[PDB]
RNA sequence: AUUUGUGGGUGGUGGUGCAU
């Protein structure tokens, strides 16, 4: 009886609440449908029609004048900052645990590089990457030419000894390890073309096509 | 004098909007937002007596279709006597969805609803509880830069009070662009509530809020390099001289690490 | 002449225990 009575008692009241609910919705349609034109021969007939706003007007040329952003944010505690990125290290631990379980061309930018030198064209290259940046297609297409054009200059030359060449060297190793950090289908397909071009002048002259740009491939790939 | 019609009408409408809640809206409130009389349309209708949800939806129309002095007017001479008799009436306080809708659509096109409601829930003495709601409503949807900085050159230039204080501390929270004059502003505002040792009015004395500290601080944390070598100081020194005891430290720190400009 | 591309905040229009 109790869930009868209740049942009878919510729907008889629920069409109450929905007869009711439909008489102000016929009237919005009845108010739609006679009273609107009504409403249009309303408004013929019937007629109805600073000092804060000068500060806001002083405001406005104090609003497009000079500006500085700074918001800065809370204050990271050296424990705790300490720990997320020992949470960070772990995080990263396990799952290579669970992993051990399962600008455009390149003689584009090396005619732009050799008019250069490559001492410092790479953080020239830096800035150019950080321009477009500032402006990440024409990033993975930078990333190519770094991989492809450092295995040119490999390729080339040795005259920069060790404290000359591996300074650049070592700076290339750090950009394209920031460069890896932020992309990586481009750099998998880079090597991917690579290491398929490598078996194919290899099948075609076995050590015929040897190179120290292979080398440092090698390495390079290995360490990042 | 009004026609029958017209006075039949509005009267209809008014009770068909208040008594509605779901559905669409009457060809006459829709061809009203086009018309002439619509003051004296609203007043006819009782748009006090109407519903929320109808009340945001007739504000969205006239944002969207009407001129911009007319939509003040309506959301200033509607909107805030009626918020803030929600706010002293409600059952708790509490404030209405659909009329934070409409709050929020009125912040969204803030051309009209600052010189609506923010002067006039000022001047008209708005509560703790509705300085706190309207705080909360501008750091939930604010409005863009010059916006921003009109309604908190606004708030500055006013003089100091509960609800301008705590709109001011929603807005450093919101951390807008803050240019000369308005740095020059924020100081003047902080030389004011220090005191003055000859001619001194009444803030110099006045004790100041946990409110107005949180305000600083966060000021401090989002302009210390829109303020120099002197106004740092000079906000160092408001922050020693009356500045909080829990609060001299973060404040002494941002003014330490602000630079010139 | 608002909108798109880059980043990023992701919880209290909070209930509650208690004191006065």
């Amino acid at each position: 009886k109790k869930t009868k009575a209740e049942v009878m008692k919510e729907v008889i009241a629920k069409s109450k609440f929905y007869k009711q609910e439909r008489q102000k919705a016929q009237g919005i349609m009845e108010d739609q449908i006679d009273n609107l034109d009504d409403n249009f021969e309303d408004v013929m007939s019937e007629l109805m029609m600073t000092d804060l706003d000068k500060e806001y007007d002083i405001k406005v040329k104090e609003l497009q004048l000079d500006k500085r952003a700074a918001p800065s944010d809370r204050t990271k505690t050296e424990e705790e900052k300490n720990a997320e990125a020992e949470e960070k290290k772990r995080e990263l631990e396990q799952q290579r645990l669970d992993r051990m379980n399962g600008r455009t061309h390149d003689a584009l930018l090396d005619q732009v590089k050799k008019l250069d030198l490559d001492d410092h064209p790479k953080i020239v290259k830096n800035i150019i990457k950080a321009y477009q940046p500032k402006l990440k297609e024409k990033l993975g297409k930078f990333t190519a030419v770094l991989l492809r054009h450092i295995i040119f200059l490999s390729n080339q030359n040795y005259l920069k000894n060790v404290q000359s060449f591996k300074r650049t060297q070592n700076a290339l190793i750090s950009i394209l390890k920031s460069l890896s950090e932020k992309y990586n289908r481009e750099l998998s397909e880079e090597c991917r073309d690579y290491i398929n071009e490598m078996q194919a002048r290899y099948k075609k002259n076995h050590f015929d096509a040897l190179s120290n740009g292979d080398l440092v491939f090698f390495s390079i790939i290995g360490i990042l | 004098a009004l026609p029958e019609k017209v006075i039949k009408a509005y009267t209809t409408v008014g009770s068909i909007l208040k008594t509605w809640t779901h559905g669409k809206l009457p060809k006459l409130f829709k061809v009203i937002p086009s018309l002439r009389n619509w003051q004296d349309v609203i007043y006819v209708t009782n748009p006090e007596e109407w519903s929320p949800h109808v009340v945001y939806e007739a504000t969205k129309l006239f944002v969207s279709n009407l001129t911009a002095k007319e939509s003040q007017k309506f959301i200033n001479l509607i909107l805030l006597e009626r918020f803030r008799d929600n706010i002293e009436t409600s059952e708790d306080h509490s404030l209405n969805y659909h009329i934070y809708r409409a709050v929020k659509k009125s912040l969204y096109k803030p051309s009209a609803f600052f010189k609506g409601f923010l002067f006039p829930l000022v001047e008209t003495g708005c509560n703790v509880r509705e300085a706190t709601i309207a705080g909360s409503v501008l750091a939930k949807v604010s409005v863009p830069a010059l916006h921003s900085s009109a309604a908190l050159s606004y708030l500055l230039r006013l003089p100091f009070s509960p609800p301008t204080t705590v709109f001011i501390k929603i807005l450093l929270d919101k951390k807008y662009a803050l240019p000369y004059q308005t740095v020059d502003d924020c100081v003047y505002y902080f030389m004011r509530f220090r005191i003055l040792d000859g001619s001194n009015g009444e803030d110099a004395t006045r004790v100041l809020p946990v409110i107005w500290h949180k305000a600083f601080l966060t000021f401090a944390q989002r302009y210390k390099n829109d303020i120099t070598q002197d106004q740092r100081d000079f906000l160092l020194e408001t922050v020693r001289q009356r500045g909080h005891k829990d609060i001299g430290p973060e404040i002494r720190r941002e003014l330490l690490a602000g630079a010139s400009r």
